């Protein structure tokens, strides 16, 4: 869902934040911000797997 | 007859795939007392192709 | 495109429009952000004045 | 002379030298990497490094 919102994706959902400015993002840009989302879910459910 | 040299075939270059380049000859006229310095772009160090 | 010339003589800058027409350092105007950031040094020292 | 040259013997000494041109280029090109621009100057282009 988040990706979708960031890159050129066939992905049927809802944008809400058109207005703010942003990037056609490519495969390295958009696995950078994969990363944050991967971290910030395993440190708020105390996972360290 | 026993052992003739092997040719090298497969070479393999990383850089520009160019054999032509340009080369001032004669330096430019900067400063001069017709144009102010701040007109010409190389005041600002800005990189030029 | 947005290319910057001197005046002469007395003669006020002028700047392009995007019609392709050059207009004096006065009246009201509308810029992309993405200008300012490519020429931010340039711009600085044309316009502040 | 070290300065001059047989004029008669031009054509022998270019066909050598277009020889040369050849050889010298007898290679392959490489893949290198890339990255996206973070900057507004291209539409998020990816650039050769």
């Amino acid at each position: 869902t988040l990706v979708a919102q960031i890159s050129e994706t066939q992905y049927p959902v809802d944008r809400y934040l058109d207005w703010i400015p942003s990037l056609r993002a490519s495969a390295a840009t958009a696995a950078t911000f994969a990363e944050w989302v991967n971290t910030s879910m395993k440190t708020a459910f105390d996972l360290s797997d | 007859l026993l052992h003739a040299d092997t040719p090298r075939l497969v070479t393999w270059d990383a850089g520009l795939c160019t054999s032509f380049k340009i080369v001032p000859i004669v330096p430019a006229q900067v400063p001069q007392d017709v144009l102010a310095y701040t007109f010409f772009t190389s005041s600002y160090a800005i990189q030029s192709p | 495109d947005c290319r910057i010339s001197f005046g002469m003589n007395g003669a006020a800058p002028m700047i392009r429009d995007e019609t392709g027409l050059m207009v004096p350092f006065e009246g009201n105007w509308i810029f992309p952000l993405a200008l300012w950031q490519m020429n931010t040094r340039y711009f600085n020292q044309q316009f502040d004045a | 002379s070290v300065r001059g040259a047989n004029p008669l013997m031009f054509r022998a000494n270019v066909l050598h030298m277009l020889l040369e041109f050849v050889l010298d280029n007898l290679y392959l090109n490489r893949h290198t990497g890339f990255s996206q621009d973070h900057t507004p100057f291209t539409e998020g282009a990816n650039l050769r490094s």
